[PDB]
């Protein structure tokens, strides 16, 4: 079990013996990039649809 | 592992679930001895776990009733009902009550007595306690020599429609009280209260598809075989999978189409919100067989069955034990 | 009945676990779930330091960071219990903290069992898709390709039906799933190759091979070596292609692996923890192939050390990895390359103060001057521990015990704090306060496996004075301290049951009166009882002892012995009792809520109201002779009012569900008290299992209107992360049903008012004249309650 353990910044912990974080409240809003939506098509309509699809070509 | 581990767990995880309880034995259990109509015949638990059904079948007039159930003390009847209204009934019969998957205001019975008729009629169940609309709707259709199959499931899939399938048609008829479903884009009598009033107010859709034109357009319109086999003799059809969530439906429709006569299958999917739409997603080809058909669909339905929340689900009684609660009647 | 929902103490158990560049490009950070409280933290060289806390307005389930191609640093993907995924990024301009949602949207199906074992979330190490795992069945897949305006997530059905674990492998031409499912024969392994274009599974590699029967959870190595590997209880596997490695170490056999944690970037080293808060590093050795590659020669596993009851594991730079606890206090311990003399390899560094399950607490005011302060029954197993939640900020004074307390009631005549603990012996594995006490004594009774025992602690110092043991097999269910009947001293009523292997339901039970006298407890009288007493409350002078599925009243005799009076069979299984007055409330398990009632004149229960709704109850509280508060098991708060204005025999014992709110945590006790010193007429304090801390507080008809219009006009004034509506997400939700939440007035979001910009604040009231000063005012008013 040795260890040669990753060190990603050198200096980190380096000082700890030489508080919760602030609440953030939103009053500015700005246009969603993106949006999800999920799929209602039952997943049996779209396989036979995709299967006679593919037959019909 | 017995239940007070059970209990301890949950105290801390913080995760109770009626499924993790399903080891232990039943909580609560009833003799059915003392606790009796004197000639009922009980079919089962609600699906809310605070009634029991029932019913007599005394023509025939069938009543029914309910019964406020409690562990300890005698069950209470709280609502009477016809359910068989103006038909006279002159052959044994056979009932089998299922509630809706969300709606909890009303059932459906059947009636099951060379061809056959069928007895459907919705009862409003009891208010929780307006408090004042209650109906009963009833309704007889004429099967085919050749009857068709019968799934409460996927009948009452959707929340207020139920499917009937009259060997001729694939009506729905949906009943609200209070805007549209059927096409939102079999006669039917009004019953309750001992009266009959013309039909807040009910509603009554009764949206229908006919078979014979669905299969001429679509063979017309489709199919290899657009040279030969000109008409047809007799057809069933079963209900695969209803979608509630875009309101439509699957249907598998077997022929016998012909000096040449063979056997083959077809589906459709019908879409509600647009009426009658033939959106045909199958072609077979006619071979040198109804139990062949049946088998068959059966088979289709259960590889692509995915299972539902105990939330919804079309319960079926007839003829007790609610798993939910945990409690048994034994008789 | 209106009420008023606060929170007096935020959630403090750790439930999500991640780590990764989100804030900046060039800065390790560490985000924790806990309960609805994102956390977020930076690493630097004094340790790791607070950055922002997002309240998201769900319960997060899944975290997961992830940068796909083309970003300069990572984005957030949260889904919460109420499936509302949605991708979040921490865009900051200088001073300004601002955290945009890259997607938002309902990903319910609405048509699908939740999975057994819960809500599963991973994501492409590609990034090439997010897959979901929320009902039986169904994987949904979301595509993450940013060119489009619409996030259009598939379900693909999937033939096992009960898988377990899923996880995307490494170094795959196309994104492939490995998982564990289990069948009648047992569990086994399978992978499936995602589509996005055909939106199917297909064969996948490696195919399916049979597991252990306890395989529990599936690490994806990365390059590579490839492969997973399947963690199961006394066996560890790595299937990769035709190689196939298996190791069942002795060491691993005597707890089960909960949770894992990569520590090298090539997957070369992985730390394990345990049930019982064991520390274990996992090892791979590669060696040299013919052809120059690694292939995983050998594995091979460590005993790091002991730790705090681990839920999860985040390995941070340096060699410090912080452990984070559900049923215990987190901390940060590192790993040492030298081993302690003792045999230790991890050393902890900090502490972080988790009030964990909230079992069982009792108000009291031993410090007189009309101050409350709240005492509590904290932690699991180990972990086990008392916390004085005083008001300054609350100052915790944290008594650790070293095994699992279930009840408390306090005892003032003697000073001294009874309550209920069990540990676990196979002898005894620990010290506990149990194992050291001045004085023990151990039951008499002529009438691994855990040992309980009702030990009373002191009010002043906490010291242990006495450990009562119970009689062996048998379990302390109840705890009460009360006066009976006409004897003029206090006893300690503690109500037990007998457990034995053989049967799966209680049929023996015991309800002992206890008598602490000077340093020693003493059984003064005892009665055997036919079930187990799951509570019990004093009831006019009358021990009101809950038995399995009943209720019984006994009255204390003049010959110091318990007697029935009358019972109420009508029940399920009566597992909470809170009475006021002459009132009755019995909590069913399964059967909501009833109401029952004493006659004095004909001495016998008559029952007179009942909540006919199905729910699972967690806890119960009788707010006023007519409000009744309830917590059900879908993390919901309903409160049903008794209904005397209806003038009908059904309606007069039918009780109507007047309130519906979404908690979102799991109530576990009410008790009635506040902490404050000695608008609002009424105060109820209630524990989650999440550590959060609430009050319950009744409303007049005029204040709660207008409270609900203040919070209806903020609701367009706040903006919400991740883009859920409020409305949503207090909405009640059960499987059966969901409905708006009605008669409750979310006192976290009213709070939010006089925390928001004075431009904000007048368009809340921008038409209401009440001006700001008024709503302030009223603001600060009801946040000085607790
Ligand atoms: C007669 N065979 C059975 O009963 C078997 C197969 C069907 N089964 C189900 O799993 C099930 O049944 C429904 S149903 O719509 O209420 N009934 C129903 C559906 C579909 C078909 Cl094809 C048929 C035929 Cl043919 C007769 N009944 C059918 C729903 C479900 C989940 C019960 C066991």
């Amino acid at each position: 079990f040795l260890k040669g353990l990753p060190v990603y910044n050198k200096s980190n912990f380096s000082r700890f013996h030489a508080r919760r974080p602030s609440v953030y409240l939103p009053t500015r809003e700005y246009p969603s990039e993106q949006i999800i939506v999920t799929e209602k098509t039952n997943i049996l309509l779209r396989y036979l649809h995709q299967q006679w699809d593919k037959k019909n070509a | 592992e017995h239940v007070l581990k059970q209990l301890e767990r949950v105290k801390i995880s913080g995760q109770l679930s009626p499924r993790l309880f399903r080891k232990l034995p039943p909580r609560v259990c009833v003799s059915l001895k003392n606790i009796v109509d004197e000639g009922h015949i009980f079919l089962g638990f609600s699906k809310c776990g605070r009634y029991v059904l029932s019913y007599t079948s005394s023509f025939y007039i069938y009543h029914l009733y309910w019964w406020e159930f409690n562990v300890h003390s005698k069950l209470k009847l709280v609502r009477q009902v016809r359910l068989f209204q103006d038909e006279e009934i002159y052959s044994d019969l056979y009932l089998t009550v299922c509630e809706w998957p969300s709606d909890a205001s009303k059932v459906i019975v059947f009636g099951f007595n060379n061809h056959r008729d069928i007895y459907v009629s919705t009862v409003a169940v009891p208010p929780p306690g307006c408090l004042r609309h209650g109906f009963m709707l009833h309704t007889k259709y004429q099967v085919v020599y050749p009857f068709p199959t019968f799934q409460p499931a996927f009948q009452l899939k959707k929340d207020q429609v139920v499917l009937l399938n009259t060997s001729y048609s694939l009506v729905a008829c949906a009943v609200s009280v209070h805007s549209f479903c059927q096409i939102l884009y079999v006669v039917t009598d009004l019953r309750g209260r001992n009266l009959r009033p013309m039909r807040q107010y009910l509603t009554v859709e009764q949206l229908t598809l006919d078979f014979e034109y669905v299969i001429n357009e679509v063979i017309r319109h489709d199919a290899t075989w657009g040279h030969q086999f000109c008409s047809f003799s007799d057809y069933d059809i079963v209900i695969l999978e209803v979608c509630p969530e875009t309101n439509q439906v699957l249907i598998n429709i077997g022929l016998l189409l012909l000096p040449k006569t063979y056997h083959t299958s077809l589906k459709v999917a019908w879409d509600l919100n647009t009426g009658i739409f033939e959106t045909v997603s199958v072609g077979d080809l006619t071979e040198v067989v109804w139990s062949s058909y049946r088998k068959s669909c059966v088979d289709m339905v259960m590889k692509w069955l995915v299972p539902e929340s105990s939330g919804r689900y079309v319960n079926r009684m007839t003829n007790l034990a609610d798993s939910e609660r945990y409690t048994w009647i034994v008789l | 009945s209106y009420n008023y929902v606060v929170t007096a103490q935020k959630p403090t158990a750790v439930n999500g676990c991640v780590t990764g560049h989100f804030t900046s490009a060039e800065d390790l950070n560490l985000l924790i779930a806990k309960n609805t409280r994102l956390e977020i933290y930076v690493v630097t060289a004094e340790g790791l330091r607070p950055v922002k806390e997002v309240g998201m307005y769900g319960k997060i389930a899944v975290m997961e960071l992830f940068r796909p191609k083309g970003e300069s640093k990572d984005l957030l993907f949260i889904l919460t219990a109420k499936y509302n995924a949605c991708i979040l990024e921490y865009k900051q301009s200088g001073e300004s903290i601002d955290i945009i949602t890259r997607a938002h949207g309902n990903v319910q199906d609405r048509i699908g069992r939740p999975s057994e074992t819960g809500i599963i979330g991973i994501i492409d190490p590609e990034c090439r898709m997010i897959g979901l795992r929320l009902y039986d069945g169904l994987f949904k897949v979301i595509p993450l390709d940013r060119d489009n305006k619409e996030l259009k997530a598939f379900n693909i059905r999937l033939e096992e039906l009960h898988v377990i674990d899923v996880k995307f492998l490494y170094g795959c031409q196309a994104p492939t799933i490995c998982f564990v499912y289990q069948d009648p024969q047992g569990r086994h392994v399978k992978t499936y190759e995602v589509s996005l274009r055909e939106k199917e599974f297909n064969k996948g590699p490696w195919k399916q091979e049979n597991v252990e029967a306890e395989a529990s959870m599936v690490i994806a190595v990365p390059e590579p070596f490839g492969g997973a590997i399947i963690i199961g209880q006394e066996s560890i596997t790595y299937h990769n292609g035709d190689k196939y490695l298996a190791i069942a170490p002795p060491i691993i056999k005597q707890s089960t692996i909960v949770c894992h944690n990569r520590v090298d970037p090539n997957g070369s080293r992985y730390l394990l923890g345990d049930m019982e808060g064991r520390l274990f590093m996992l090892l791979l050795e590669k060696e040299e192939q013919m052809d120059g590659t690694v292939t995983l020669k050998d594995l091979r596993v460590e005993l790091l050390g002991e730790t705090s009851i681990a839920e999860c594991l985040t390995y941070l730079d340096n060699g410090v990895v912080f452990v984070g606890s559900r049923l215990g206090d987190s901390q940060l311990v590192k790993l040492n390359v030298d081993s302690n003399e003792q045999g230790s390899y991890v050393v902890a560094m900090e502490t972080f103060t988790n009030l964990g399950p909230i079992v069982d607490m009792c108000v009291v005011d031993l410090e007189r001057q009309g101050q409350g302060q709240l005492v509590t029954c904290s932690g699991a197993f180990k972990e086990g521990s008392l916390r004085i939640i005083r008001n300054g900020k609350l100052h915790i004074r944290t008594v650790p015990l070293y095994e699992s307390p279930r009840k408390i009631c306090y005892q003032e005549v003697s000073q001294c704090f009874g309550v209920l603990s069990s540990r676990i012996e196979v002898t005894a594995l620990r010290p506990s306060a149990s194992t050291q006490a001045l004085s023990s004594s151990v039951s008499s009774s002529k009438l691994e496996v855990e040992v309980h025992n009702l030990l009373i602690i002191d009010q002043h110092t906490f010291e242990v004075l006495h450990a009562h043991q119970f009689l062996q097999n048998e379990y302390a269910l109840s705890l009460v301290s009360c006066k009976l009947g006409k004897d003029p001293n206090t006893y300690f009523i503690v109500g037990t049951a007998m457990v034995y292997p053989e049967e799966a339901e209680p049929k023996q039970g015991r309800i002992v009166v206890f008598q602490y006298s000077d340093g020693k407890l003493q059984t003064v009288a005892e009665k055997e009882v036919k079930g187990a007493v799951y509570s019990m409350v004093e009831f006019n002078g009358k021990l009101l002892a809950s038995i399995n599925s009943t209720v019984r009243l006994y009255e204390w005799t003049t010959e110091k012995e318990l007697r029935t009076e009358c019972n109420h069979y009508n029940n399920i299984m009566a597992l909470y009792l809170k009475t006021k007055g002459d009132f009755i409330l019995v909590g069913d398990l399964m059967r909501s809520v009833l109401l029952l009632a004493y006659k004095p004149m004909e001495g016998n229960f008559e029952e007179i109201a009942r909540d006919f709704n199905p729910n699972w109850m967690s806890a119960v509280e009788i707010l006023d002779d007519d409000n009744f508060l309830g917590a059900e098991n879908a993390f919901n708060l309903f409160v049903c009012q008794k209904d005397s204005a209806a003038t009908t025999d059904e309606e007069r014992q039918h009780l109507q569900e007047v309130g519906l709110f979404h908690l979102g945590e799991f109530v576990n006790v009410f008790c009635h008290g506040s902490l404050v010193m000695q608008p609002t007429q009424g105060s109820v304090l209630f524990g989650t299992v999440n550590g959060m801390i609430g009050l319950v507080t009744s409303l007049s008809e005029s204040w709660y209107n207008l409270l609900l219009d203040m919070q209806n006009r903020l609701n367009k004034v706040i903006k919400s992360v991740g883009k859920i509506e409020h409305s949503f997400w207090r909405s009640f939700h059960t499987e059966r049903k969901t409905e708006p939440a009605t008669g409750f007035i979310d006192g976290d979001l009213i709070e939010s008012f006089l925390d928001i910009s004075r431009p904000k604040m007048q368009e809340v009231v921008a038409n209401l004249e009440a001006t700001a000063d008024d709503l302030i005012k009223v603001v600060e008013e009801l946040t000085r309650i607790h």
